[PDB]
């Protein structure tokens, strides 16, 4: 059987760096050591049994693992970590333009304040000395559809003056609107689809329970994690334990359909599993920092030292160009995250339901007003 | 095939034959043909300097989708659209509710012109404080059209793009698997690079496998579908490139060569046949003649255009509108039906 | 807008109107017994086009809801035109002026009544091939002959010379390795008298095809492509450069305005024609 | 509240002064801390000799050790630990004892921030300026030339409104055409206005490109690297 | 840390020789063993978490603002100065205007 990769890779260097042959086989009993009672399992067996001098693959890096043997390289940087395929969606409409808000909606009461203005130059003309004073209120209430996209039938100034003064206005309105959508099209870019899960810390992590909607996380059978999980808590590591797993594309299969709501593992092969995945729907949590902190690790015999000697080796080999040519060898991961973007078909309808409270808000408002002529006073 | 040298059967050692083997036999003296020029072929023969500098790229690209219902569809899927609608009709029992304590065809189409921008004609309810409400609905309908716009335009983003052209530095051309039905024709230079590159033994394996006789084949494999990638020198490619576009070229050429005609060895004129073929390149001839042939063939870049898609939900409407006058004749019964 | 001008959406309207307009004399002389003119034209233009139009609605309900939900609609074509403008602000090819120079605009600077320039480096390949090819711009070109390659430089830069003519390689370097990246490689840099660096020798006797061969093992080690990116790399990628929100110089609108004083000299002598249907 | 210890200073800003007591804390203080605590130890904190981390100096004189700044200072045994944000490599790693990483990072290029951008009025110089003098003046002679007819066989005031109706977009229709030739005339003129305004709408359309491209640098790909350009100067800190 | 600081200030993109961090003790040190595990188990048990997210969680830089009014706005300003500017002219001139017709 063949084998693959930048450790393969590594170990090319080794053949060279350390000038040493090395016999590699596979392991049987339990993958990545597992203690269980008495004796413990995996690798990790073949090194105390003495079939194995060195342990080489994914393995991640313990404090037991440390009394019985140890790693100098810590070449990687991987932590427990979980990929989500969500979404970021508007919120507030652009605050209705809140930045315009700071001066643009002052500035609108201030445009009311222009219009009275207007009105009484306007009166004037129309009075030199039927009812088209309610052309003042009209002409606000007129002046105002006019600002916004027009659509108001409102009614027919005449006064001279006005024409003018609304046409200003006018324009004014119309450039606003340039502006309006030019803040929409701002947003277009604001309407930024990012996976919007936390940390660890967050509630839907660590108090599963409580949410109506039913949602699972989980892990690998036999990790170093599980007992981390357990040291953190025992409760969530049996909730991981009921919805177990086995193989990276059973994850991924459930990811894919739905059937596991996200997925913890080791961050550098889950950031790698972006780093191949078809259709692009996985990423990893925020920025992706796992929130574990530790990188793969050789196993030597406790008594074995090559690694002190192995260690100078492998720093040059860090400061090397290589490590990211292995990178880019093997590493490389398609569809790079630039802050990414997306359009909806479904457009927003919590959103619009925000745009709708604001709606809703003036509906009382009208039936307040309502009220003040139900109890109009005498 | 041109041919390579290649083990001869039971004996292993062998002419690379085809074109060139013919050549090193005699059946040809000289070579004319599109041939790239390499070292492995050259301790073997004399040859020309180079007349054009071709680079391998991957000749391959499907159909990109561009939705004909997406932009409405915005509002159909939302549903707040519709329903929102209604409640602009809603909005006239509010009204109502204002006149109180200070028709219904005209509120309900009234409210349709909001939507519309309709100025009808009567206005705003009596009450001041009613036809604040007016500003309102007539607000957020303009602010809903306007985003719609601008929502309308994040589909216009577009920039959804399959990026997975640059093969030679890219992720998925180097881990082959069957999802990536790759090859070249059958004893092709690019199988000398292959082939020296141990670095490349997996995909020149893999390259292997999927191998054709012919170009009008390779072509074929990826217009048929049958392949999803195909890989062959830019000169070959390119012009095909422009001859269909359904299909793309991607990437940076790699292994750049020199066109140089094969000839036997000792071949006193491939020095004159070079003066020769430089001054093709001196006047402008080996230029105009590359001009003639390849300038013919052009393709669209990346410009959009709407192509009357979305107009058939208009062509819904005007179906509508026959519906709506068909209905008119009940609705002029019901002036006569209060006769 | 174009395609969608071009055929359907006029047609269309001109229906909407049709059917209003039978059914608004039919309807509206049934609503009133006591008519579909120019305003119903205007109609279709005043929902067809972000509204703005005071002349008229008719008065009748079949026909004038129909219309207000075509209005709906042709906005949301509308908002797309606009979007399909934005298209094209999204991104544009600011390099349409283009000297192929085989246009014979280089041939002659004559021709185009200000002075045109162009100059290169003198006792160069190019210098004694274009004298060789062509005489009248070698010979026009030696008022513009710039003495380094840094000054040809200067004479482009600071202004005082329009274009710049020199190495592909150079060229194409100085286009990555450059302060501004306004400076641009002349169409894809597909360069004519294709050429590369040639290495001399002395004659038919001397090292011949054993040195080719290293050459061409410098191919397949893929040694060139490092040495490519290391010393030939250069700055401002050469992806599609895009220009947004630039003085707006219309060509086309201009013809449109054009469209429209031609338009309207033909229905003011279609008013003396009318006028003279009389006499 | 913020754990501090006193640690020995060297030499301040001011001249002299080498020796100093001085206030210590942050991420490696309460690692510290921690650690003292956790392996039951006590100990006393000092600044590094000469303010380096540490490297080796070839030939000064006679050829010299990895005695540079902080690091010699271990050598020495003055230090019996260094607790600082001390890159782990190869050549430290020949020397000393290194725990397992506390921190994984990466080296990275600091520079001044982008500048801004300008408001619209000054957007609006590029395009809107212009073409509004052109056009408003266009306005006024269409609405000329449909009277002529008309005058033949406030009117002005009127048929500017009339077109203006069209620019704002108020619609005010104080008043109408006259004539059904100056309707034809109204059909060219005002579809024209409509095509104005749409050409407006792709004025608004072009206030979104504002994006700016701007720029970012390369570690190896960019010209800065393959060149300290003179005008560009670049640096780290010494030793 | 700087440019989430500093907003004056920002990083190139690029990150190159990637590298790590380490208590560093003589190769005799008999607290060698015992300093790592004590690392390890601070990275697994989320102390070292807590201090990197106490310390370097205190500042950041954001683009929050957006774009729409703000500094584009102020211009706008000079629109609003525009509109009330011209109204008074025309009430002297109107009212000529009306006295002569
Ligand atoms: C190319 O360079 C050569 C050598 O520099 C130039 O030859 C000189 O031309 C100048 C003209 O002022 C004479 O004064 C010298 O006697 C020539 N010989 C030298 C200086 O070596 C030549 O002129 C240049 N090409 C041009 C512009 O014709
Ligand atoms: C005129 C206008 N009325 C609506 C929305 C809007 C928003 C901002 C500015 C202008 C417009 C519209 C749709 C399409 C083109 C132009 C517009
Ligand atoms: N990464 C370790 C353990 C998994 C875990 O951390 O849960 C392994 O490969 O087995």
């Amino acid at each position: 059987k063949c084998c693959k990769g930048f450790c393969i890779d590594i170990l090319k260097k080794l053949s060279k760096t350390v000038k040493f042959t090395y016999d590699l086989y596979l392991v049987t009993n339990g993958k990545h050591g597992k203690k269980i009672k008495n004796v413990w399992n995996g690798m990790i067996g073949e090194v105390v049994y003495k079939r194995a001098v060195m342990a080489v693959g994914s393995l991640t890096i313990n404090e037991e693992r440390s009394v019985a043997v140890d790693f100098s390289v810590p070449f990687v940087e991987t932590g427990i970590s979980v990929m989500v395929s969500r979404s970021a969606g508007t919120v507030s409409p652009s605050a209705f333009l809140e930045p315009f808000s700071a001066s643009v909606w002052v500035m609108m009461f201030v445009m009311l304040l222009l219009v009275s203005a207007m009105a009484v130059f306007i009166f004037e003309y129309f009075s030199p000395v039927h009812g088209p004073s309610f052309t003042i209120g009209k002409a606000v209430w007129l002046l105002w559809g006019l600002v916004f996209n027009n659509s108001l039938p409102v009614q027919n100034p005449k006064g001279t003056t006005s024409k003018i003064i609304v046409s200003i206005w006018a324009f004014f309105a119309v450039i606003f609107l340039a502006s309006y959508t030019a803040n929409l099209a701002a947003f277009m870019i604001q309407r930024r689809f990012v996976d919007q899960v936390t940390g660890l810390s967050d509630n839907k992590f660590q108090r599963p329970h409580d949410y109506s909607p039913p949602f699972r996380f989980g892990t690998v059978p036999q990790g170093s994690t599980e007992r981390n999980i357990r040291n953190n808590y025992p409760d969530m590591h049996q909730y991981m334990v009921k919805f177990h797993q086995k193989g990276v594309q059973d994850a991924l299969v459930s990811l894919k359909t739905g059937k596991l709501d996200a997925f913890i593992y080791d961050a550098a092969v889950l950031n790698y599993m972006a780093g191949r995945d078809e259709g692009c729907k996985l990423v990893t949590i925020g920025s992706g920092y796992i929130f574990a902190t530790t990188g793969y690790g050789i196993a030597l015999q406790k008594g074995s030292r090559w690694k002190r000697p192995i260690d100078l080796a492998l720093l040059q080999f860090v400061g090397d160009g290589e490590m990211e040519e292995l990178e880019k060898l093997w590493l490389t991961g398609i569809c790079h995250t630039e802050k990414n973007e997306v359009m909806s078909s479904q457009l927003d309808i919590d959103n619009m339901a925000g745009v709708f409270y604001m709606l809703a808000a003036a509906m009382a408002l009208s039936l307040i007003t309502f009220v003040w002529e139900h109890l109009f006073y005498k | 095939k041109f041919g390579t040298q290649e083990r001869v059967n039971n004996s292993n050692a062998a002419a690379w034959n085809g074109m060139m083997g013919e050549l090193l036999s005699g059946q040809a003296d000289m070579i004319v043909a599109p041939l790239t020029i390499n070292n492995e072929r050259a301790q073997y023969i004399e040859f020309s300097k180079p007349f054009k500098y071709q680079g391998l790229t991957i000749l391959v690209k499907k159909e990109i989708p561009r939705s004909t219902l997406d932009s409405f569809m915005q509002p159909f899927q939302s549903t707040l659209w519709l329903l929102v609608g209604l409640s602009v009709h809603v909005v006239a029992v509010m009204l109502y509710l204002l006149d109180r304590f200070s028709t219904l065809s005209s509120a309900m189409w009234f409210s349709w012109r909001v939507l519309l921008n309709s100025g009808l004609g009567e206005g705003a309810p009596r009450s001041f404080s009613a036809r604040i409400l007016g500003m309102v609905w007539a607000l957020f309908a303009m602010i809903i059209v306007a985003s719609y716009t601008a929502n309308l335009a994040a589909f216009l983003v577009l920039r959804r793009p399959e990026e997975r052209i640059t093969g030679i530095n890219d992720p998925r051309l180097r881990n082959p698997s069957d999802k990536f039905i790759y090859a070249t024709v059958k004893q092709s230079s690019v199988d000398i690079y292959f082939r020296r590159q141990v670095e490349l033994s997996t995909m020149y394996r893999h390259m292997e496998k999927h191998n054709y006789e012919s170009a009008a084949e390779a072509i074929q494999a990826v217009r048929d579908n049958k392949l999803h990638a195909f890989i062959w020198d830019s000169a070959v490619l390119e012009f095909e490139a422009s001859q269909d576009c359904d299909l793309v070229t991607t990437g940076e050429l790699f292994f750049r060569s020199g066109f140089g005609i094969g000839m036997r060895k000792d071949s006193p004129w491939k020095q004159e046949v070079s003066l020769n073929i430089l001054k093709s390149h001196e006047n402008g001839f080996m230029e105009e003649l590359d001009k003639t042939w390849v300038r013919y063939q052009e393709c669209d870049s990346r410009s959009n255009a709407p192509a009357t898609l979305t107009f058939e939900n208009m062509a819904g409407v005007f179906y509508l509108v026959a519906g709506g006058i068909v209905a008119g004749i009940f609705l002029i019964f019901i002036e006569i039906a209060y006769k | 807008f174009l395609e969608p001008f071009s055929a359907d959406v006029w047609v269309m309207m001109f229906v909407m109107l049709l059917i209003v307009s039978a059914v608004a004399v039919f309807v509206f002389e049934y609503f009133s017994p006591v008519f579909t003119i120019g305003k119903a034209i205007w109609l279709l233009w005043g929902l067809v086009f972000n509204n703005s139009l005071p002349v008229q609605n008719p008065k009748g309900t079949t026909s004038k809801i129909m219309v207000s939900v075509w209005a709906f609609f042709a906005v949301i074509f509308l908002a797309s035109y606009t979007a399909n403008l934005a298209a094209f602000m999204i991104q544009r090819r600011y390099v349409d002026q283009v000297s192929g120079l085989s246009d014979k605009k280089f041939q002659r600077p004559n021709d185009f009544s200000p002075a045109f320039r162009f100059g290169t480096v003198p006792n160069g390949s190019t210098e004694r091939n274009i004298r060789n090819n062509y005489l009248e711009m070698h010979s026009y070109m030696v008022k513009f002959n710039q003495r380094s390659v840094q000054d040809a430089l200067l004479s482009l830069k600071s202004g005082k010379l329009d274009a710049f003519i020199y190495d592909a390689a150079v060229l194409n370097y100085m286009a990555g390795r450059d302060e501004g990246c306004k400076l641009v490689t002349i169409g894809s840099g597909k360069v004519f008298a294709t050429t590369g660096y040639g290495i001399a020798i002395q004659k038919d006797s001397g090292w011949k095809r054993q040195v080719d061969l290293a050459i061409l093992q410098l191919f397949g080690d893929g040694e060139m492509e490092e040495l490519e990116a290391l010393w030939l790399t250069g700055i401002c990628h050469n992806e599609k450069n895009e220009v947004m929100s630039s003085q707006l110089d219309i060509d086309n609108m201009a013809g449109v305005f054009y469209m429209l004083a031609a338009a309207m000299a033909l229905s003011l002598i279609t008013f003396i024609m009318e006028h003279l249907f009389y006499k | 509240p913020i754990k501090k210890v006193i640690c020995n200073g060297p030499d301040e800003t001011i001249p002299g002064r080498p020796t100093v007591p001085q206030c210590c804390y942050g991420f490696c203080v309460d690692l510290l801390i921690k650690l003292a605590r956790e392996m039951d130890f006590t100990y006393e904190v000092h600044l590094v000799a000469d303010g380096k981390f540490g490297t080796q100096e070839r030939v000064n004189n006679s050829n010299a050790a990895a005695w540079n700044g902080m690091m010699g200072e271990l050598l020495s045994g003055q230090a019996d630990m260094i607790v600082a944000p001390l890159t782990i490599n190869n050549e430290r790693a020949q020397y000393i004892e290194f725990s397992k990483p506390f921190k994984y990072q990466g080296l990275t290029i600091l520079v001044k921030k982008e500048i801004p951008r300008s408001t619209l009025d000054s957007f609006m110089q590029p395009f809107q300026s212009t073409l509004w003098l052109l056009v408003g003046l266009s306005v006024h002679v269409v609405a000329v030339m449909l009277y002529l007819l008309d005058r033949f066989s406030l009117t002005l005031s009127s048929a500017m409104w009339f077109s203006w109706r069209v620019l704002l977009n108020s619609g005010l229709g104080e008043g109408a055409p006259r004539s059904f030739s100056a309707r034809i005339l109204g059909m060219v003129w005002a579809l024209f206005a409509m095509i104005i305004v749409a050409s407006y709408t792709a004025n608004l359309a072009a206030f979104l490109v504002l994006r700016r491209p701007e720029e970012r640098i390369t570690g190896i790909n960019d010209p800065r690297l393959r060149n300290p350009s003179d005008k560009f100067i670049y640096a780290t800190v010494k030793q």
